[PDB]
Order: structure tokens, then C-alpha cells, then sequence
């Protein structure tokens, strides 16, 4: 019945959306695996706070404090919704 | 914790009811319908009463009624055909 | 005290703040508009005061959020289902996959 | 004899079964039988029969 | 004579001669000293004023007011039967 | 914070550690336990009242403080 199955690449793809619909970004086809959302996207001190909260929003997920600072780079977001089995 | 709630919460209740069974035992001389029911309209008020309240706090437990409601909602732990 | 305006630790202070404050409003409130206007209203109020250098008046606003988090706190909180408040938890866990340790000379 | 059997099958998980025809008897590891302990015949049939016809007999002599 | 005893006596080690099992259970220390407070208590109780009000509400009054219950309850019921008008008191 | 049932231990407890009791329930989930049922690590020190507030104990609510709630509730 609940024939899903999640992969790397379904959550890059869905990251990757997530974060070109989002206009404070500096543009897009800076938005790559390697890329850091403070330096390279251009984020402020709250705009990674609201892309967090989107992540959470969208894979079903609920990401405390000291998982969410450590989120620095589009990789390591990759990576903790990767490592979370209820990331649906 | 939600089970352990229901069945402390009905086995409030269910003391009850078996003061309401000790009182039937001593008044009716009987547990049966057939007697207790063609009696009835003879005993004296206060002894039904009695009877009934504490019968009716059983029902007051299984029944969910207010000062009994708690385990109702936490019984939704459990799955959706129970 | 000393809390510093330009600091890691106002930093993990005021994302934490900020991230309390959408949750609530998503809790709160029922309208996907409504509630995407609240958040755009929280990042306003707080964009008017990330500007501030005075330690003092700094502690105060940050007091002053704390009592508005703690006045409209959410009674029944959004939380996924499997995740630790959440109806799923704790609900099928597989067991560890343990080998039998005996106790007995005699008995298996 | 007893305790090397016993600390055999702790220690081991094998009992010794000596097959029909070879003369030679080794650890193995079939324990669906062939074993029985020591408590067995007294209750199985001495205790459990008795407490069966005091059954029977509280019945009737109701 | 030094008086010592019998070179004769020839002795050994207690050995009960049980299987040492493997380890079932770890040991944690606070719950173990937790278990042993709340077993010995008793060793260290003292009276206070929050303890004697428990030990004068449950050893003095509560039996009180129970024995004052029972021994003015003694035969005051008799409802085996009891009928409408009929008084269910055998005292007033 | 110590209540009046832990307070009123002190001249018992001896050598024991005069713990402050914290519930399991309020702690904080998302962290690791050895323990993650019960929240609660190893060798952690537990109150003389540890069985009121452990997880198996009756559940706290954290919204409306106990007095406010019994205002609430009468007045209803
Ligand atoms: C003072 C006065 C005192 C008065 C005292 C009154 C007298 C006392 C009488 C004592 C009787 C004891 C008999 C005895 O010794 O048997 C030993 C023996 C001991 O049991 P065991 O199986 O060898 O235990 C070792 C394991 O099996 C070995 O382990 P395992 O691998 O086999 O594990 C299985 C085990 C493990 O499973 C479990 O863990 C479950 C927990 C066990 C609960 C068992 C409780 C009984 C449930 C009955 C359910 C009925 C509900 C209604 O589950 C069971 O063994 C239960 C089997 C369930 C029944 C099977 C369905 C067949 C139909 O039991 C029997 O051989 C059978 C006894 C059954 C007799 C019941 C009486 C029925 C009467 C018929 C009713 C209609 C007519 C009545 C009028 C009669 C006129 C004459
Ligand atoms: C109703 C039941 C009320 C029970 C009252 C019992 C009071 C009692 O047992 O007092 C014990 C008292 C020691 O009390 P405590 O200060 O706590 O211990 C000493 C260490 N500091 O120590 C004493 O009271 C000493 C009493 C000894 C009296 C002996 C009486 C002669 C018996 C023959
Ligand atoms: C103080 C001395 C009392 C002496 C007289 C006896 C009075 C009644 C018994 C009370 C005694 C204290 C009981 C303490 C047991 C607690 C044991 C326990 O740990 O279980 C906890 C369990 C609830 O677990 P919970 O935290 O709610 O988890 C919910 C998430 N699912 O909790 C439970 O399951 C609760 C089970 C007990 C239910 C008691 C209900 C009483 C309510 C009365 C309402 C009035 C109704 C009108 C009656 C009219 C009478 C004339
Ligand atoms: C917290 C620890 C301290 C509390 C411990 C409480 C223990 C109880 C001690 C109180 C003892 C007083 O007990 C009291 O009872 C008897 C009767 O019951 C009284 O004496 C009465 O006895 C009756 C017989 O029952 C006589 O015939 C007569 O009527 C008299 O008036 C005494 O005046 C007194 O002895």
C-alpha cells in the first residue's frame, strides 16, 4: 500500500527545489551538493533557520537545536535526512 | 500507562459494584433477575438507592461519564479496530 | 551578565527564539495564509531589532520574547508521528538480537 | 560422569548419541528427544493421577 | 607445651562447588544503593514533625475514627428484607 | 525543585546524596540515553523519591500550574 521508498538523489532533488523557490538565495546554479548556505548562498542568520524548518516541513521530520546549527552546508542536510528513518 | 488507567479507573467501578452485589445478596437474598425484579417495588427507598448508586458509579466508570472520563481518551493509544 | 550582541551565542539564542516562534504560529494557527503572514510578521520584528548594540536594552528584548514564547505556548504541539511525542514511537521496536545466556547446569 | 555430561551440554550445546552400527559415540547437536529428566516419572504419573482422582472424587462427593 | 592446635588436623578450602554462570545482569551502583536506602531504611528514621503527624494520623486517629464507626455501627443495621415504611435501624 | 516530600527526608538520608529531582518526563528527549525509554543514563544518581519521578510515574502537565488548573477546573 505505502510503496515509497526514499534515496540520496529524491532528497537532493527535493532539497535542491526547496531551496531555489526561495528568493533571499543569491540566485540559482549556486545550489550544488557543495554548497554552504552562509558564504556561497548568501543567508542570513535566520534565512538557514527558515530553510531548516522547511526541511523539517517537508520530510516529516522534527530537528532540535544542536542538530540544527550543525546544518551548515546542502551536503550535510543531505546527509541528516538520509540518516533519519522516518524522513518519508 | 493509558491501559493501566482503564482498567484502575473501571476496577474504581467495579468495587463498587461489588458493594452493589454484597447489598443485593443481603436485601434480595438473591442475585437473580427473575426475584430481584418481582421484589423490587416492595424494599425500602433508602436500600435501593444505595444500590443503585453504586452500581451507577460502576456504570459511571465503564460509560465515561465525567468524574470517570479519563481513560477514555487515553485508550486511543491503542489500534483503530480496538 | 554579558550577552554579547554579535556572538555565537546570541546566534544559537536567537535561532532558537525564532524557531520557537514559527512553530508556534504553525501550531496556533489552522490557515496555511495566516500563518505564512505571522512568520513573515516574527521575521520583521525581528529584523527591526538585530540592529541593536546595547547589551542592556538587548537583555530586556530578549526577556521580553522569552514572556511572549511562554504566553501563547501551545497546549497539544504539532510533533511528527514517529518521533518521541508522537503516536507512532515506541510502537513496534525490533528487538535486540540477543543470544541466550544460560543460568542453570541442568535446565535449558 | 554426571558433571562432565552436564557441563558438555552447557558448554558445548551438543549431546553424545552413539549411532546404531559404529562403535563410536560423538558430540551432536539433535536435542528434538531422546532425553528426559529425573523428576518426570515421579509426578507425571503419581502426582498429576492423584490430584485427577481428587477431582473425580470431590465431584461425586458433591 | 605451646598450646596450639592438633597437627593432625588436616584442612581445606569451602568450596560450594556451584557452576559460575555467566554474567546476566550489570550491576549499576546507584540503583543497588537506592535499593539498599529504601530496604534499611529503618535504621536511620528519626521523629520530626513531619513524621509523627503521619505516625499520630495513622496509628491514633485514623483507628479512632474507625473504632467510633464500628462501635456505634455495632447492631444498628438489620436490612435483610426490609420493606417499604420499615425502619432499617434497630436504635435510635 | 524539591517538594515537601523530598525536603522532609533530609535527616534521613545520611550518606546518601541529597539529589534534586528533576522528572524524566521533562527531560529532554532528543538526546541520547542509555536508557532511552526511561531517559536516564548508567551510573545517573537517583532521589530517594526516584519512583515519583521516573517515567513510570503519573504524568506531569506542563502548561497550567497545579493551583491555576483546580481554579479552572471548580470554576467550570
Ligand atoms: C483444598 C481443596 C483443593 C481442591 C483442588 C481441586 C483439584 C485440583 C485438580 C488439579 C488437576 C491437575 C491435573 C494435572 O496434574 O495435569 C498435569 C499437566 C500439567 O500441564 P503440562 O502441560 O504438562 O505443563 C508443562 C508444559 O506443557 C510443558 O511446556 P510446553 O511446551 O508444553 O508449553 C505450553 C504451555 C505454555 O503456554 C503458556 O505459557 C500459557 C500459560 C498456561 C495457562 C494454562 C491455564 C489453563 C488454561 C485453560 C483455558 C480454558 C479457558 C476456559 O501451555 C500449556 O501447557 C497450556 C495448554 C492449553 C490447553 C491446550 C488446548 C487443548 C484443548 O496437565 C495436563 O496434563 C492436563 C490437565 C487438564 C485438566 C483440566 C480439567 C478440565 C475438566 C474438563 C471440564 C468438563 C468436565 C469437568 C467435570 C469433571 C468430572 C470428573
Ligand atoms: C501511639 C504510638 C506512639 C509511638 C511513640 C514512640 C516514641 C519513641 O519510640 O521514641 C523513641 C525515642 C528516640 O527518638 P529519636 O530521637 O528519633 O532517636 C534517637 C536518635 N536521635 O527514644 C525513647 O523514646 C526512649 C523511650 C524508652 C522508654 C522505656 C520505657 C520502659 C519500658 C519497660
Ligand atoms: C489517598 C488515600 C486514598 C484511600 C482511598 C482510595 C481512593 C482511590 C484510590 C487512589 C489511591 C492512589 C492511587 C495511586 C496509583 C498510581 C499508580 C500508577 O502509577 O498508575 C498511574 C495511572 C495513570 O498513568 P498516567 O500518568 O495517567 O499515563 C497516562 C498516559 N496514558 O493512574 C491510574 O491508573 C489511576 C487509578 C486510580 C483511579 C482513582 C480514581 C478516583 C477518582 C474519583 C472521582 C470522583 C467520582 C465520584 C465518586 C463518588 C463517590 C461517592
Ligand atoms: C502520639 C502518641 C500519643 C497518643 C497515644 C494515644 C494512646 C491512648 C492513650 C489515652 C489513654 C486514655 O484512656 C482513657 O480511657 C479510659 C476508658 O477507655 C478512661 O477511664 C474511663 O474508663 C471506663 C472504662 O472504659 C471507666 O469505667 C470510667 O468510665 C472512666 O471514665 C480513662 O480516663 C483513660 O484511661
Amino acid at each position: 500500500s505505502s510503496a515509497h521508498v526514499l534515496t540520496k538523489d529524491m532528497i537532493q532533488e527535493r532539497i535542491v527545489a526547496l531551496l531555489e523557490s526561495f528568493d533571499k538565495v543569491n540566485d540559482a546554479k549556486n545550489i550544488t551538493a557543495t554548497a554552504n548556505l552562509t558564504s556561497d548562498l548568501g543567508l542570513d542568520s535566520l534565512d538557514v533557520v527558515e530553510v531548516v524548518m522547511a526541511i523539517e516541513e517537508e520530510f516529516g521530520l522534527e530537528i532540535p537545536d544542536h542538530d540544527a546549527d550543525e546544518i551548515k552546508t546542502v551536503q550535510q542536510a543531505i546527509d541528516y535526512v538520509s540518516a533519519q528513518p522516518a524522513a518519508v | 500507562k493509558s491501559a493501566l488507567s482503564a482498567v484502575l479507573m473501571n476496577r474504581f467501578g467495579d468495587a463498587f459494584f461489588v458493594l452493589g452485589l454484597c447489598v443485593i445478596a443481603y436485601v434480595f437474598g438473591t442475585l437473580n433477575y427473575s426475584t430481584i425484579f418481582a421484589t423490587a417495588y416492595l424494599i425500602n427507598t433508602d436500600l435501593l438507592v444505595l444500590i443503585m448508586l453504586a452500581l451507577f458509579i460502576a456504570a459511571m466508570a465503564k460509560s465515561a461519564q465525567f468524574g470517570l472520563h479519563n481513560w477514555l481518551t487515553l485508550a486511543m493509544e491503542g489500534p483503530t479496530p480496538v | 551578565s554579558h550577552p554579547v550582541p554579535f556572538s555565537a551565542a546570541n546566534k544559537k539564542l536567537v535561532t532558537s527564539m525564532y524557531r520557537q516562534s514559527l512553530k508556534l504560529a504553525r501550531n496556533w494557527i489552522s490557515n496555511r495564509q495566516l500563518f505564512r503572514q505571522k512568520a513573515v510578521e516574527i521575521r520583521h520584528k525581528f529584523d527591526q531589532n538585530a540592529q541593536i548594540s546595547n547589551p542592556r536594552l538587548l537583555a530586556r528584548t530578549l526577556d521580553e520574547t522569552r514572556a511572549h514564547l511562554y504566553e501563547f505556548r501551545h497546549p497539544d504541539p504539532i510533533v511528527p508521528p514517529s518521533f518521541p511525542g508522537g503516536t507512532k514511537y515506541e510502537r513496534n521496536v525490533p528487538p535486540r538480537m540477543e543470544k541466550i545466556m544460560q543460568h542453570n547446569l541442568y535446565e535449558p | 560422569l554426571k558433571d562432565y555430561y552436564y557441563n558438555g551440554r552447557r558448554i558445548l550445546d551438543k549431546i553424545p548419541v552413539k549411532d546404531k552400527q559404529t562403535g563410536k559415540v560423538t558430540w551432536e547437536i539433535k536435542r528434538e528427544g531422546a532425553e528426559k529428566e529425573d523428576w518426570v516419572n515421579q509426578m507425571y504419573f503419581l502426582y498429576a493421577p492423584s490430584l485427577i482422582l481428587l477431582l473425580i472424587v470431590m465431584v461425586y462427593k458433591s | 607445651v605451646e598450646l596450639k592446635p592438633s597437627s593432625a588436623i588436616q584442612r581445606g578450602p569451602l568450596n560450594k562447588g556451584g557452576w559460575d554462570a555467566p554474567h546476566a545482569l550489570h550491576n549499576d551502583g546507584a540503583i543497588d544503593r537506592y535499593a539498599h536506602w529504601r530496604t534499611f531504611y529503618q535504621e536511620r528514621f528519626k521523629y520530626t514533625r513531619a513524621t509523627g503527624k503521619s505516625t499520630l494520623i495513622f496509628l491514633v486517629a485514623f483507628p479512632a475514627l474507625i473504632g467510633y464507626v464500628a462501635y456505634q455501627s455495632e447492631g444498628l443495621f438489620e436490612f435483610a428484607g426490609k420493606r417499604r415504611g420499615e425502619s432499617v435501624t434497630t436504635r435510635g | 525543585i524539591r517538594a515537601s516530600f523530598d525536603k522532609a527526608e533530609e535527616p534521613m538520608l545520611g550518606d546518601y546524596p541529597d539529589i534534586d529531582p528533576f522528572p524524566a518526563q521533562l527531560k529532554n528527549p532528543y538526546k541520547k540515553y542509555d536508557d532511552q525509554q526511561d531517559r536516564r543514563n548508567l551510573e545517573e544518581p537517583l532521589s530517594v523519591n526516584d519512583d515519583l519521578y521516573d517515567m513510570w510515574s503519573p504524568d506531569r502537565f506542563t502548561h497550567f500550574k497545579n493551583q491555576d488548573a483546580l481554579k479552572y477546573f471548580i470554576g467550570f
